[PDB]
């Protein structure tokens, strides 16, 4: 009569790694790395992300005349720009703190595009004379939408004073510039006035801008520049521009209405009309698994990210 | 294994066996076949359980990289940024390998040990009341029911009873 | 346990057991109660002492946060510290508590293991001179005074002595 | 005859956690860690903070008038900031590298208040007039003490030229200021002179500040500003100071005469007439132990901080 | 040690034996002297090379460290950069040095695991055979050839063979 | 008939650590730890390393005269500087942005110096005028050897207008400087006109630099400064300069012609004649460990960096 004592066995092939033993084979695994994606842009939980195409963060605040796609845009879950956009700036220059100014953006879910300073305000000045080759628009010659290069009015350029008050609940962001000629006749030509500035004021900023007159390569057929500046207006608070020439004026700003988790994504991956609850720039991740080797830029409720090839968790005992 | 039971003094598995991870096998004039032991079984569940559990939790508090853009000009704290990033990424891919392949090791000894402890659940409650081939089988000075055989699963065998055939079976 | 003695073939503990850690007890004419071990015990105690001074000491290198304030033009270097102090924190925090988790099992396992070590340096002095009951207790083929017992503590246990009326018994 | 092998036990409640079982009761147990803080502010090693109460770092080193409490100020352990104080700067501007300084500031125990450009020395120009409303002290109106206001004497604004020589075997921190009038009436009206500057030298610095007329928000009802400026003036440097108006000039410069381990605490938790060998924002500690979880900002001889809430070591064996 | 064989039952190491790392060692008429075992040595060698190589391959992927400079007025990321080198320096030496810890126990154990393994490969074929003196020594009820301990060697221990002289032996 | 079970053992002292135990003998060791460097610095791979001596970086790339050594450089492996070089600006003054140029550096095995702006090519100016004593070359007066500083000539200074084209296929690193003398008679004894600027552009580079004439401390005998600036030149990129005074013009700029593993080594270690595949600041390695502890910032192929001054792996036994 004959008892014994033994284990459980089967024909499984899943292997397990040990610091003494690699490729242990076992009865029982758990993988738990997630190694595929969708490789699709997707809604992140019914929210459409921002796709600039072509743009770049720049060529759409500023309004350059080719990115018209973005005039208004709804609320988004986050931001999709190319590594090397084509719209970005259609006229050279500097923008100011632009990645301060992208990592705001990056916890930002929607703006309001509102008026702050009218463009039938300039009495005083020529508001539509205005535009470059360098920004065209169908042909023709055009500028960025969101702002006025201010030109003179009949051989004169009167010192501008204006302002405004921030009357919503929400923070401004205000964008302006400041136009770099090639020489001292185009400088007059333009504004009349041959020594300029433009001051900038708020309740903590104060600056005085001068135009730097300047010999410079030619970048998109231009040799004069423009530089762009920007502040986050306060509730309450008051911006005040004073210029004699070279002022690149606000026409509009954008209200920041709603914050939260957002970011900027590089990629050239498609947007391929589905849903998510966890993206990466490679593609979308639907699992269960608690890491994945995809890649470490997501944005949802993601697996932790690692960089292994494979990762799996021995339940069962060596097999036979 | 470390415990010199697995792929030790009991060689294999038994196919047969898919009642449960560590059981019995009785044979005796009524039938042949395997049983399972369950609070062996189930205690080495929990624990496999609970354990899988507490490495993916103790993993959730990892590192995550956030994208930060520089200027031309900012040269040194964008390559700061890019080795403190890796850096960080590079610690809790350590973390987690190397917590796989230490509890892998475990894992596998744990199942080892406890096969090995119920070889002693048997042996030490038999006594010279019955053989012991050294395979993982027992072999008995006595006649053994199909419920006889239950009495030394549920714990409960009774010594103060089969004692005489066994002594006079010499 | 792994080692399959406490809680194990060794069911319980004693409460009037509190000279020591692993134990015996002894049970003839002269007296019952409890005696403990010293070189079993104090052992043990090297052991775990030793291992708590190292976990900590192995820990006094670890990461130190520091205050650094910035303006709100420098939001994304502000960030990255803030990421950085964090990420340390969040390694540390893993660090303490998995080398916690990790020697809390090893520290029980070794209880487990002496216990077992315990119950072999007995038995296999004993050889067949006495009856093992397999509950962790031993029963005697022969007398043993108060001072019989303090024999195979010692470790000294005398076998050509008692052998007589041990192999007689039977 | 009957000996038995078996194990301690004991009624003791206290549990450890390990990889398969939590709550695993046990005979022996260590607690590690640190949890409770005696919540106030203390001395530490017998040196008592610096409780800035209601002023900031700027207020304290430039010498707003509502912190006379701190004209003089004793050797500190480590320094006490609240979030928000009341009172900065009185006058509204910008203190540059404002955070660089704090960084210096927090391996500093001790300054001491030194004299380096004489009130009395400014004969060609108006020393004490000098003042605004906006900072007030006791009804009237006054400045920074610190630093003079200088103004013009009699319709005129000759050209400065002072200097400093440290004949200290210390660094010193000098600090600076430049003032931005409104509109170019103020201008003359202060300083006559309508284009000016500062210019700033040691062996090291060179600096041309110029001013900003401009049109800002009121901010502590003024629309003018004042920009503060420091350096670190090296034993036997000389710094040399030359304008023709706008100038906010020294009176006094801080002497760094101990250096060593400090910090600025963040915190509104009150000082408390203790004494401590290790400090958090939240209060002080006092324990052997070798982990804690208050606050990660500590200072002095401390346990390591962890984020866990429980964590204690399995010493003895599993209780019955 | 651990599984009390090292240090435990068997007392010492044996000089003589630098054939292996776990042997024999045969008295018998013929001759005495030492022999090692081979499946036993040898398991024992790649288990131990593997992680070595384990341990330092696990450790390549460790950060390393980079110069920057900064100017005076950079106070605040310079202290940034020197804590966050130092941070990963520290990370990097704890690990080091904790899996130098930990593993070197583990080995120790598994050397321990594997003497008391073989010591029960060869009393789990001897059964009623012969005499165990408890000291990691085997006396016989019957004679053996030197061939004849190369039986219980090779694992090929023929028990329906002498059994015979060995039962009546007593 | 006596057959035992037992194990190695042997006359060994080796020692290893463990959680319970410290010094456990053992059978068989493995030190994996490298504590020991030949104290020199070497070639790498067969490259020598440039070693600056008593010169900085700076004075090198602007050609301090102190530094003729390092007129023509071959390629390097690495570069070797020490704590405090001698040999910087002969002429007191800032070099702007230097750890940036650094860091660019570092990832740069060779240069090739050309000549971008010819010094024949000043005719309406004195290009040799031009010198000073703080920049003195074998007792007489001289100046940085890759830039010119131009002077009046004959009672005037006519505006500069120069400009560079890159005609080749590798990047540039162009550098210049402005002078700020100490007061204006110098300003108008050195260049005429009273009021001056220099305009520097490219296709991203936009600069105006304005003198600065303020009284210092005496640097290097010198109280005037002068501040040098550079920037990377594009293939095909043009640069322009514009100037009416105070300009240090280049004569000479480098050529980025390889790029690959480099650092900037501090380190007082004389060279020595050898080869190594791994070089530290105190010495170079050769070693078969993975790990070593002589210093963190190593370049070629080495041991991963600890701070343990033991690491030994147990592979034996414990001993006896
Ligand atoms: C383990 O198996 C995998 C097969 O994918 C192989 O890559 C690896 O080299 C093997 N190593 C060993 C020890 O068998
Ligand atoms: C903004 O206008 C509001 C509304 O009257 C007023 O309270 C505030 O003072 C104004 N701010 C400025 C900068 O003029
Ligand atoms: C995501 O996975 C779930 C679970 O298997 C499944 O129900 C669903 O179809 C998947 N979604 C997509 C887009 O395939
Ligand atoms: C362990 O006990 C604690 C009681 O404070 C409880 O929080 C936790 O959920 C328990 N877990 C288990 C496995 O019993
Ligand atoms: C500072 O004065 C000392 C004392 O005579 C002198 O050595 C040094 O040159 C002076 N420095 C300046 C900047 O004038
Ligand atoms: C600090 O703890 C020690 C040790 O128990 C004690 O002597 C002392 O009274 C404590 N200090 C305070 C302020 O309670
Ligand atoms: C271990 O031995 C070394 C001898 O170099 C000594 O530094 C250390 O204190 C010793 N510790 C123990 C536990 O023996
Ligand atoms: C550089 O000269 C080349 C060669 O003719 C030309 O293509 C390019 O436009 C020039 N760049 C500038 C800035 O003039
Ligand atoms: C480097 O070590 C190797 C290996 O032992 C040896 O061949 C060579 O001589 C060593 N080089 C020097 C410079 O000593």
């Amino acid at each position: 009569d004959h008892i014994c004592i033994g284990y459980h066995a089967n024909n499984s092939t899943e292997q397990v790694d040990t610091i003494m033993e690699k490729n242990v084979t076992v009865t029982h695994a758990q993988d738990i790395l997630e190694k595929t994606h969708n490789g699709k842009l997707c809604d992140l939980n019914g929210v459409k992300p921002l796709i600039l195409k072509d743009c770049s963060v720049a060529g759409w605040l500023l309004g350059n005349p080719m990115c018209d796609e973005f005039i208004n845009v709804p609320e988004w879950s986050y931001i999709v720009e190319k590594a090397n956009p084509a719209n970005d700036l259609c006229y050279p220059g500097n923008f100011n703190d632009y990645e301060e100014l992208k990592h705001l953006l990056s916890r930002i879910n929607h703006f309001e595009k509102i008026q702050i300073i009218p463009k039938d305000s300039w009495s005083d000045h020529e508001a539509s004379l205005g535009v470059s080759s360098a920004c065209p628009y169908q042909g023709n010659s055009s500028f960025f939408r969101n702002v006025v290069w201010l030109i003179k009015k009949g051989n004169a350029y009167p010192t501008i004073k204006k302002s405004y008050n921030n009357t919503n609940q929400e923070d401004l962001l205000v964008l302006w510039g400041i136009h770099h000629p090639n020489d001292e006749a185009e400088q007059t030509r333009l504004y009349q006035n041959p020594t300029t500035y433009i001051s900038i004021g708020t309740s903590t900023l104060n600056q005085r801008l001068v135009p730097k007159i300047a010999t410079r390569s030619k970048v998109n057929g231009q040799s004069g520049r423009i530089d762009f500046f920007w502040t986050i207006l306060k509730p309450n608070d008051a911006i005040n521009f004073e210029s004699n020439g070279n002022f690149i004026a606000p026409e509009y700003a954008y209200k920041i209405v709603k914050k939260g988790d957002s970011t900027i994504m590089k990629s050239e991956v498609e947007y391929g009309n589905c849903n998510t609850r966890c993206q990466t720039p490679m593609g979308a991740i639907n699992s269960s698994m608690p890491f994945h080797n995809i890649h470490p830029l997501t944005i949802g409720e993601c697996p932790k990210y690692v960089k292994s090839n494979k990762l799996v968790l021995a339940t069962g005992l060596r097999n036979s | 294994g470390l415990f010199g039971a697995i792929a030790g003094f009991i060689e294999g598995g038994w196919q047969g066996m898919v009642d449960g991870w560590y059981g019995y096998h009785h044979s005796n004039e009524q039938g042949s076949g395997y049983a399972a032991d369950k609070e062996s079984t189930q205690k080495a569940i929990d624990g496999v359980t609970n354990k899988v559990n507490s490495i993916i939790d103790k993993m959730n508090t990892q590192f995550e990289a956030v994208g930060r853009e520089f200027n031309n000009l900012e040269r040194r704290i964008e390559n700061l940024n890019k080795k403190m990033e890796d850096g960080f990424l590079d610690v809790w891919t350590y973390n987690a390998e190397l917590l796989v392949l230490m509890e892998n090791e475990r894992t596998l000894d744990f199942h080892d040990s406890n096969v090995k402890n119920l070889y002693d659940k048997v042996r030490l409650q038999l006594r010279d009341n019955a053989k012991e081939l050294g395979n993982g089988c027992f072999e008995f000075y006595h006649k053994c029911d199909n419920e006889c055989m239950e009495s030394v699963r549920n714990g409960t065998y009774d010594y103060p009873q089969y004692s005489e055939e066994a002594r006079l079976k010499r």
